[PDB]
RNA sequence: CUCGUUGGAUCAGGACAUCCCAAUGGUGUAGAAGCUAUUAAUGGUUCGUUUGCAACGAUUAAAGUCCUACGUGAUCUG
């Protein structure tokens, strides 16, 4: 959950979500790819 | 009639009912454990149970240097020197872990306090641990030992030469020059001994207490 | 007779106050005006204790080492001492 | 003599009136159940209480001297 | 030097007998402890030192072997 | 009340501290949340240009009732590992150290007397 | 460094320094002090040398000494002056010329 | 039950090299029994000490409070203090240096205490002529 | 071809860009030490030695970074 200006997918399995007013990419395979805006 | 000092109430605005309750509890304990008569300067042996140990008691022998407290809070301090090490323990009369109190030698000293023994030579406070009790005569006046101790170098824990202490059991002449003694008198405060409103008269109270104390028997 | 002195937890101590530290800055600032640098140290302690700051900080300018207080020191083998100083590179030394 | 023995120090000078009340701390929330619910009425004479009521840990006077066996 | 050489022999022998009568502490160690101490101390002594060292057995043996059980 | 700078008496038999010479050892640090150190409290002691941990076994300050008040501040030298430096302690040591939180059994074994 | 006086003697302490002089002088074998200070033929105990030299200088002081029965101020020989006075003589050359680093010449 | 006989028997099971058992007269306000044991290695002390404490917790002591393990900071002396019994465990080198057995066996004649003498009362050093 | 207010004592107010306490993500997170990140301003945030501030010694759960005209001289002081 690194907070970055730009959210970019790091893998094919990565998907995008809009939770609690911010954009999140969560990857089932790798928790490392989890991010927040 | 020797009335234990704690029984006499101190003056104030406290109601007598507080003292009456405390006396009743105190008298009950005296039945279980007898508190022998003793005065400051008498050598005492006290047996007390040690909470740290398991079913084991301990004894300490020393000369009673101070009596303080009122009611169930009454305490006494007895002092002795062991292996060249001076030790003082403050003992509570009615503590439930005291098994016995023994008056090895019943005697009175010239002073009401023996705190100055800290500045006296070691011999004047050393007492044999296993010293056997001496015979005592009830139908007599308590012996008054008039020994005047010898002090160690001048720097003392307190200024015993000063008039406020009113010590009458120290050999000042050997330790202090006459000029010093005159200097101490600058703090004499002679007026105090002659103000009639500083006197606490317990004649009626002592008579009243004795009847009730004897009544419980 | 006797035995080697044991440390037994002894600690090295120093006072090194501000003026000692502040003085060092002036040495750096005033280095330009100095044509050459003379190192003065006690003869009785030729090299056991020395301040390395001088050589590194003042190494730019030429440095010559002089051991003063020679009278209060024993110099039975002074020649050997010079060799050790020469070994370090400080060949030019006057007592 | 209607005397209650309360641990530690109580505010006020000696002979000062106080307001004793059941404790409000969370641990003491339901300690009133065992005690008389409205109050105790001696006139009722349901039971004759002893003069002095003690707690189990308290060492009553006239008991044998405490031994730490 | 000692109170009597007969007592020394008797005393030292007495300690060995006492060791044979023991319950908890190691039999072998007690024998070694007495032997080593007796071999060293009693070899060289003076009138005062020997009397004191001989006092060990009298007090030690007569005090449950120093409390050994 | 043993604090910083207090001159203390090393009631022990250690050659380093028990020998009667040099100024009385002075307390440098008290291992308590408060500065004041009482019986059973460790303290750091400076002896002969060395820093040695010690243990308080008695002090001159009045204590709770039924407790021994000594006429001098007594302390015992303890190694870093906890083993006491001295092999014997002949002066009486208070027995309260047994139930105080900490490791004191080693000192009690060394101390023959008990008050 | 303390022996030659480069660092203030306060923080190090003359007493501790005084011992180092005895060890070094004894190890070197330059027993100049015995002649200057008439104490004995030779000694290697710091306590012993300090005791006698104070008598030679007639230096004494009153020092508090902790004892079991209290704190008593009892007069004592002035050890501190012996350390200070002894130290001064060494740097004034009375004891004799020394080489503190004599061990390092072999290297 | 946890007692001296069981404790020493357990010690023999773990095979402590040296075992000493000392009964303490009631006069001293201390433990009823004093025990000393030796150990081959530092690990041996840790193993045996832990084993004895584990047995104590299992073997009753439900009402009795638990016992701390002391000396783990050091590598050569571990002492455990039960309410009525105290066991001090040390390596052979530590045992001989301290000489615990002589202290408790000889209460006031032990050589180490004999060597120490009561310090003379400080007397002022007076310079004369 | 030289240079232009401020320590300390007393009492502290607030900011969070968190030093410690607390709640969590990720980890090149086995357990144990950590490292990286987010949320949170709740209370706390040491004693000395050298002494002109810079070092140092012992500790602590931590010995935070800053603003309040050196925060504060009609409260005191270098
Ligand atoms: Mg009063
Ligand atoms: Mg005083
Ligand atoms: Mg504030
Ligand atoms: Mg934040
Ligand atoms: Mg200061
Ligand atoms: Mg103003
Ligand atoms: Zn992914």
């Amino acid at each position: 959950f690194k907070t970055k200006g730009v959210i970019k997918k790091r893998c094919k399995d990565c998907y995008k979500v809009k939770r609690r007013g911010r954009w999140f990419i969560l990857c089932k395979t790798n928790p490392k790819h989890k991010q927040r805006q | 009639r020797f009335l234990s000092p704690e029984f006499i109430p101190p003056r104030g605005r406290t109601n007598p009912l507080k003292f009456k309750i405390e006396r009743k509890d105190m008298l009950d304990r005296r039945k279980v454990l007898p508190i022998p008569e003793f005065y400051v300067g008498s050598i005492l042996r006290v047996t007390t149970a040690d909470p740290y140990a398991s079913g084991k008691t301990s004894q300490f022998l020393g000369i009673c240097i101070k009596r303080s407290g009122n009611g169930l809070g009454a305490t006494f301090t007895l002092r002795n020197t062991i292996e060249g090490q001076g030790v003082e323990i403050c003992f509570e009369l009615y503590n439930p872990r005291i098994q016995e109190i023994q008056v090895v030698k019943l005697e009175k000293r010239l002073d009401d306090n023996l705190l100055y023994l800290r500045d006296a030579l070691p011999e004047y406070s050393t007492f044999d641990v296993n010293m056997k009790p001496v015979p005592q005569e009830a139908c007599q006046e308590v012996p008054v030992n008039k020994l005047k101790v010898k002090m160690k170098p001048k720097p003392w824990s307190k200024r015993w030469e000063r008039p406020n202490f009113n010590i009458k059991g120290i050999r000042f002449d050997l330790a202090l020059t006459e000029e010093q003694m005159k200097e101490a008198q600058k703090w004499n405060k002679p007026w105090i001994e002659f103000d009639m409103m500083r006197e606490y008269d317990t004649s009626k109270i002592e008579a009243a207490l004795w009847e009730e104390i004897e009544a419980s028997k | 007779w006797r035995e080697c002195f044991p440390l037994q937890g002894h600690d090295v101590a120093r006072w090194f106050p501000g003026h000692m530290a502040k003085g060092l800055k002036k040495m750096q600032s005033s280095l330009k005006s100095v044509d050459c640098v003379i190192e003065v140290h006690d003869a009785r302690i030729p090299f056991s204790g020395r301040n390395p700051l001088f050589q590194e900080l003042l190494g730019l300018k030429p440095h010559l080492l002089v051991l003063n207080k020679m009278d209060l020191a024993d110099l039975t083998e002074q020649q050997k001492i010079v060799q050790r100083l020469e070994e370090k590179g400080l060949s030019n030394v006057l007592f | 003599h209607n005397i209650i023995y309360v641990n530690g120090s109580v505010p006020g000078h000696k002979n000062c009136l106080v307001k004793i009340k059941d404790s409000t701390l969370p641990a003491y929330k339901d300690s009133c159940k065992n005690l008389p619910f409205p109050t105790y009425f001696p006139d009722g004479d349901e039971e004759e209480l002893p003069e002095d009521l003690f707690d189990e840990s308290v060492w009553q006077p006239s008991e044998p001297s405490i031994t730490f066996a | 030097a000692p109170w009597s050489r007969e007592a020394v022999l008797c005393l030292y022998r007495a300690l060995l007998r006492q060791g044979r009568e023991l319950r908890y502490t190691d039999r072998d160690f007690y024998f070694a402890s007495i032997r080593r101490e007796f071999r060293k101390n009693q070899k060289l002594e003076n009138l005062e030192a020997r009397e004191k060292q001989l006092e060990k057995g009298l007090v030690f043996l007569h005090s449950k072997l120093g409390g050994l059980i | 009340a043993v604090q910083k700078m207090t001159r203390v008496r090393v009631v022990d038999n250690s050659a380093l501290g028990s020998t009667p010479y040099h100024r009385p050892p002075r307390c440098i640090h008290v291992y308590n949340k408060s500065g004041v150190g009482k019986v059973g409290d460790q303290i750091l002691l400076a002896i002969r240009g060395q820093k040695k941990k010690a243990l308080i076994v008695g002090h001159r300050m009045p204590g709770s009732r039924m407790t021994p008040k000594f006429d001098s501040n007594n302390v015992v030298l303890i190694e870093d590992n906890g083993n006491p430096v001295g092999t014997r302690i002949k002066i009486p040591i208070p027995t309260s150290l047994r139930r105080r939180e900490g490791e004191y059994s080693k000192v009690l074994a060394i101390a023959q007397n008990f008050v | 460094l303390a022996l030659c006086g480069t660092v203030l003697d306060h923080l190090v302490g003359e007493e501790t320094m005084a011992d180092y002089l005895l060890y070094t002088l004894n190890r070197h074998g330059l027993f100049g002090y015995v002649q200057h200070y008439a104490l004995a033929s030779a000694c290697d105990q710091i306590e012993w040398v300090l005791k006698n030299v104070a008598i030679k200088l007639r230096k004494t002081r009153k020092v508090k000494v902790l004892t079991g029965t209290g704190n008593v101020n009892v007069i004592q020989p002035d050890y501190a002056m012996a350390a200070r006075d002894f130290l001064r003589t060494f740097r004034s050359g009375l004891l004799g010329q020394v080489m503190l680093d004599r061990d390092i010449i072999p290297a | 039950k946890f007692d001296i006989d069981m404790l020493v028997s357990l010690l023999r099971q773990e095979n402590a090299r040296d075992i000493c058992v000392i009964q303490v007269p009631p006069e001293m306000r201390y433990t009823d029994y004093f025990v000393i044991g030796s150990g081959t290695s530092t690990r041996h002390l840790h193993a045996m000490v832990h084993y004895l404490v584990k047995m104590y917790k299992h073997l009753k002591c439900r009402s009795d409070p638990y016992v701390k393990i002391e000396g783990k900071d050091a590598d050569d002396w571990l002492c455990v203090d039960f309410g009525s019994m105290v066991i001090h465990l040390m390596l052979p080198e530590t045992r001989e240096t301290y000489e615990l057995e002589k202290l408790w066996t000889l209460r006031s004649f032990d050589d180490q205490l004999a060597q120490i003498a009561a310090e003379t009362l400080p007397e002022d050093f007076i310079l004369g002529l």
